[PDB]
RNA sequence: UGAAGAGUUUGAUCAUGGCUCAGAUUGAACGCUGGCGGCAGGCCUAACACAUGCAAGUCGAACGGUAACAGGAAGAAGCUUGCUUCUUUGCUGACGAGUGGCGGACGGGUGAGUAAUGUCUGGGAAACUGCCUGAUGGAGGGGGAUAACUACUGGAAACGGUAGCUAAUACCGCAUAACGUCGCAAGACCAAAGAGGGGGACCUUCGGGCCUCUUGCCAUCGGAUGUGCCCAGAUGGGAUUAGCUAGUAGGUGGGGUAACGGCUCACCUAGGCGACGAUCCCUAGCUGGUCUGAGAGGAUGACCAGCCACACUGGAACUGAGACACGGUCCAGACUCCUACGGGAGGCAGCAGUGGGGAAUAUUGCACAAUGGGCGCAAGCCUGAUGCAGCCAUGCCGCGUGUAUGAAGAAGGCCUUCGGGUUGUAAAGUACUUUCAGCGGGGAGGAAGGGAGUAAAGUUAAUACCUUUGCUCAUUGACGUUACCCGCAGAAGAAGCACCGGCUAACUCCGUGCCAGCAGCCGCGGUAAUACGGAGGGUGCAAGCGUUAAUCGGAAUUACUGGGCGUAAAGCGCACGCAGGCGGUUUGUUAAGUCAGAUGUGAAAUCCCCGGGCUCAACCUGGGAACUGCAUCUGAUACUGGC
């Protein structure tokens, strides 16, 4: 019948239309961070680091990514160009 | 510290771990025998100096490792 | 379940009158009571002490009216707290309903006045009880209920009781037919300090 | 979620109604916490009607639990 | 601290030894019989399938709309012609669905799977919290669809596909950035909504503004129960079951989560488990407890409290504080009902009913009145939950089936020192009295909030609205022939079933003649059979009696407590070596064994023991014991262990 199936059935596609859309969208914030980094210069890869940070940042101030995951991403990829010549 | 035990290496193939054997030290609940029962334990050790044979000090702690839940103290006998 | 059917043969297996049929029927005998349970006794003896035994667990409890299992239950709160049964279970039968309303007289036998106590006649502590496998306080009173006192069974009860002994263990108003139950009685007491071998033994294995 | 409340106990014909502090997780009557006294329907020869502990009761009010209605005017007529 | 022993090999007699029994426990079963009140119990089998009906709904104090009732308005002036009808309209109290929200993960059912890193006890470190209930702040304004409804296209229809309308406390941005987070840093990031009522001064289409009461939105830190994760120590049986393990055991680089971890991907190694029993098979869910017995040690984990796992079967996903999700989704399998031929839809191991599988296991029960839980600011709604009746000897408990009168024994029978005896005071007929049931008249308590009043400097703007603990009044009941009280009739509605040579209480007449039969054991049965048949009499339990089974006991018959091996089972032909078991005589050290004293934990229930109430006990329970342990300190130091 109805229960609470048939309203989840269509929206939960109205979220991955929304959330899984950020989701993805963040994924390709940090995929073009390891471009960056073959640019021949560090503040050419500084620059698009702070392109990546605020989308990071829209997934962990609404406490998607707040626990840990923002706090490693951010590390990871500071590690990749503290390590640049 | 919680528990810390001494006991005897009876593997050492290991690179960051040894496996330590240690004794019950109990009365048989039925048959009223004492009996030392040897059972064992997987430590961890990252300095790789104790070898088998010989005596050593362990502590417990949380989980290192899929049953490895001590680590090593000190060398207390070598047995060359 | 109760005992129904011929009388005389009661008597005669007890060999002592029940007050059952025991009027001008009972003077001088002539009844086979203290001579005939059966008709045999005397060709092939047997004298088992098995059915003595036997004998003994009737004998202590239809003087009572009580059935196996509920003399089992009094034998339960006597074997408790060290030996001594036969005198510690003295005190409870004693202590029941129908043994106390036949003790204050308004029944010709201990049946008599369980069957007074199921019609609705007997109060206890001010209010009615219709069981007799009630237990009676020490210094509590007992009493009969107005449309009771003037029926022909129960004046003939308290007719036959006034031509026998007082118990001293309760006492009672034959003014106002109230009065209460001092103590449960002593075995020493209510007949004469002996050791019964069989009581101290009954019942299991 | 925790609450102190007028615990159904004894059922049929003659219930002795147990107070506790209780989460609300669960069964109705299930896990409690602290039983704090009974409410007792039966007053026949006995002044052990409606007791409660005064110190528990005190330790759980306003400082971890809610208080049920059918307990929280009995706090002020305890025994009385 | 509690205390069952006996029978049978033989000419036997003492030993030894198999077999078998009396008892307690049970949700038990067959059969005969079966009266009245109470407490408990009532598919442990196919984890087999289910007709009919019902099980988790709710909110108009967000609101697009209007199923319903009575009103307000507007029409037809109705026939149903003297009433207040018919037809519209959300104006209003309201509310059949729709949007939206809260909760659906609990309350029930069950033991198939599982010898388990499952579960219990006792600890541990890297980990959670929507709601509930506090605490500090914000409390501005927009943008974008659509169900209901109306049509198009197919169907008988549930309903698919497709165009159109439209509302929000729903959906998404911007500003703000808090009690949140980050870089040396300009900074970079995450919100939100009102709504119902009332009123002083003034304005007013006197609804609106403004103020204020009640109650909502958003963020962050608490309060406190409980959930994840891991480690000792234990769990049914087994070795004439010996091997089993490539994500198994270990390393080295990268990832994922609220957190642990071979959780996960890749590159390298040969480890790990196993005789203190791995592999594998049958059996079995775990604990509190239950419970046999002298006790040990097992057995047993239906009921009540807490865990595990299952939801016909397998495997995934969506959503949330929480799901490998009883009665949800979705795919596939096995089975079934409806068809107008489009195909569609299911699963009672819930509550009541029904068929299989069996030795064998409730009504197709009354109501939501109260109480719990869900929703609701609240009156209320929802409930096979729960109250509260029935059916069934399955266990236990209280209580029955009445009294008087009646013969040197009527009539019959049974046995005849043939004299008598005895069923039996039993019967006949004659008179008395009713517990329990049947049937009447009276009749509670579960009832309070709610409707009205009164009061409270209620929160305010003190006694408008509203609202609350008491108080004054009218009231709300499924059960019900209830609890309890008094009567109306009549012995009326009521007694079975083995047992009687000996163990084992009851006696020994005739018939049969090793047959016919009996039987638990010993043994009985060929001319008086104490044992069969047939008897009359006699004993014992009793709404039970006989006949069995499960699990124990007797059983020391697996031996700790507590054995057997010269010859009654078995000393292995002898010496060598050996994991394990035992180890002189002392001092010093340690406190693992042990022992002492503290702090905890062993939930509630329960045996035992002491108090209280139900008419007694059961039951409902106030208290003390106990769960001999397992942890965290402190302490003795004799002896075993260790140094």
């Amino acid at each position: 019948n109805i229960k609470s199936a048939k309203k989840r059935a269509i929206q939960s596609e109205k979220a991955r239309k929304h959330n899984a859309s950020r989701r993805s969208m963040m994924r390709t914030f940090i995929k073009k961070v390891y471009a960056a980094i073959e640019a021949g210069d560090k503040a050419a890869a500084q620059k698009a680091f702070n392109e990546m940070q605020p989308i990071v940042d829209r997934q962990a101030a609404k406490g998607l990514i707040h626990k840990n995951k923002a706090a490693r991403h951010k590390a990871n990829l500071t590690a990749q160009i503290n390590k640049l010549a | 510290k919680i528990r810390t035990l001494q006991g005897r290496v009876v593997s050492d193939k290991m690179e960051k771990s040894i496996v330590v054997a240690i004794e019950r030290f109990v009365k048989h609940p039925i048959y009223g025998k004492f009996i030392k029962r040897t059972t064992k334990l997987h430590v961890h050790d990252e300095n790789n100096e104790c070898g088998i044979g010989d005596v050593v000090e362990i502590r417990e702690c949380r989980p290192l490792s899929k049953t490895k839940s001590w680590t090593l103290v000190r060398v207390v006998e070598k047995a060359v | 379940a109760r005992y129904l059917g011929p009388k005389l043969k009661l008597s005669r297996r007890e060999g002592t009158d029940l007050f059952l049929k025991s009027g001008v029927r009972a003077i001088d005998t002539k009844c086979k009571i203290e001579q005939a349970p059966g008709q045999h006794g005397a060709r092939k003896p047997r004298l088992s002490d098995y059915g003595v035994q036997l004998r003994e667990k009737q004998k202590v409890r239809r003087i009572y009216g009580v059935l196996e299992r509920q003399f089992r239950n009094y034998y339960k709160e006597a074997a408790r707290l060290k030996g001594n049964t036969g005198e510690n279970l003295l005190a409870l039968l004693e202590g029941r309903l129908d043994n106390v309303v036949y003790r204050m007289g308004f029944g010709a036998t201990r049946a008599e006045a369980r069957q007074l106590v199921s019609h609705k006649a007997i109060m206890v502590n001010g209010r009615v009880v219709n069981i007799a496998s009630y237990q009676v306080s020490p210094n509590d009173v007992v009493s009969i209920r107005e449309k009771a006192k003037k029926q022909s069974r129960v004046k003939a009860a308290l007719e036959l009781a006034e031509q026998r002994e007082k118990p001293t263990w309760l006492e009672v108003d034959a003014g106002k037919m109230e009065g209460t139950f001092k103590r449960k009685p002593e075995r020493s007491d209510l007949s004469a300090d002996i050791n019964e071998h069989l009581i101290v033994e009954l019942y299991s294995k | 979620m925790v609450t102190i409340r007028l615990a159904r106990h004894g059922a049929k014909k003659r219930p002795f109604y147990q107070v506790v502090v209780a989460d609300s997780r669960n069964a109705r009557n299930g896990r409690f916490i602290e039983r704090v006294g009974f409410f007792n329907p039966i007053a026949s020869e006995k002044e052990e009607g409606t007791r409660l502990d005064l110190d528990r009761i005190a330790h759980w009010v306003g400082q971890g639990a809610t208080i049920s209605d059918r307990v929280a005017a009995l706090i002020k007529e305890v025994n009385k």
